[PDB]
């Protein structure tokens, strides 16, 4: 019935009301104050993203150096003329180099 | 040799699926937390409404 | 569970990061910089007498 | 409802009775204050920091 | 909410009024005469570095 | 010898990884107690918004 949008306009006579005391800050200030709550935290997240996005990285020059390791495991068996530990020396390091590269993924989507 | 040589595609296959799912976790969780954050970015979009429900 | 701890180490890196989102960084501390930079101009120029 | 908005401008009517006052320096101490006690825990920790770049 | 800050000038109203008591050496005095007891103890202390230099 | 000397191959390597694990210990907890103060450090530059809460 029309008593129901006669409703809405009753409760705009209190907004009237309301707006005619003019000190809009205090709710701007309401706003804001909330918002910093969460920031913090927010921030945080950001901060998380790049935590996990780091913890990627380091691992990423820790592979990219063992990776040198198992080259250098082999450089010294191919000096030697120990074949069979350089190529014992290449599964490991494509095994490492391979992860490696979906850790750079990992980090790229990151 | 040959049956423990297939022995030897089985523990490739253990490790390699354990090892994967293990970068899974990390990446999974990590992607979850991050998408929480990221959902608090959509909703800080959404921040916009609620400071319009008093803007008025 | 130290590799959990290390979290915390990744946990410790987010932290010094978090100032950016507070609007800190390197442009406060560029600020002691070029400061700094001028302290070793007037001691220089101090010593120079 | 408008009422709570609303609400924000009357503690902001209390907020103008309190700056009135007009004393700050009061809330100036406490911030430094504060700080103090945490200030010589913190120089203890770039001690400690220093400590084990020490050892 | 305000009424924190202004407890820290409240506060400083107290302030005035014991400033306006005037009589500052009463907590001079108390200052040095604590730093005595530990002086006695400090200089001992040296004394014992000094008693290690010493052996 | 021969598989004396890669029982010194192990007692080489159980000495390493436990010395190294030693120096980990060390830079770790280091590490760690002075992120706790660079954290701080952190919430030092938030110390800013805490004074701020009644600067206003």
């Amino acid at each position: 019935g029309l008593f129901d949008r006669l409703g809405r306009v009753v409760r705009a006579n209190l907004n009237d009301l309301v707006s005619k005391a003019e000190d809009p800050e205090k709710v701007l200030e309401q706003a804001v104050i909330d918002m910093q709550e969460d920031l913090v935290q927010l921030r945080q997240a950001v901060a998380r993203t790049i935590a996990e996005e780091k913890r990627t990285e380091q691992r990423l020059n820790q592979d990219t150096q063992e990776a040198k390791k198992w080259e250098d495991r082999a450089k010294l068996a191919l000096t030697n003329g120990e074949e069979n530990l350089a190529r014992e020396a290449l599964a490991r390091k494509k095994s490492l180099t391979d992860t490696a590269a979906a850790y750079q993924t990992q980090l790229a989507q990151q | 040799r040959t049956m423990s040589e297939n022995l030897r595609r089985n523990l490739a296959a253990l490790e390699a699926k354990i090892s994967e799912a293990k970068t899974k976790k990390n990446m999974l969780q990590a992607r979850a937390k991050a998408a929480k954050a990221n959902a608090e970015l959509q909703q800080t979009l959404g921040g916009l409404g609620t400071s319009s429900a008093t803007s008025a | 569970f130290e590799r959990m701890e290390n979290k915390v180490l990744d946990m410790e890196a987010t932290s010094q990061a978090a100032g950016e989102l507070a609007g800190f960084g390197i442009e406060n501390q560029f600020a002691q910089l070029e400061a700094s930079s001028g302290v070793e101009d007037e001691l220089a120029a101090l010593k120079a007498s």
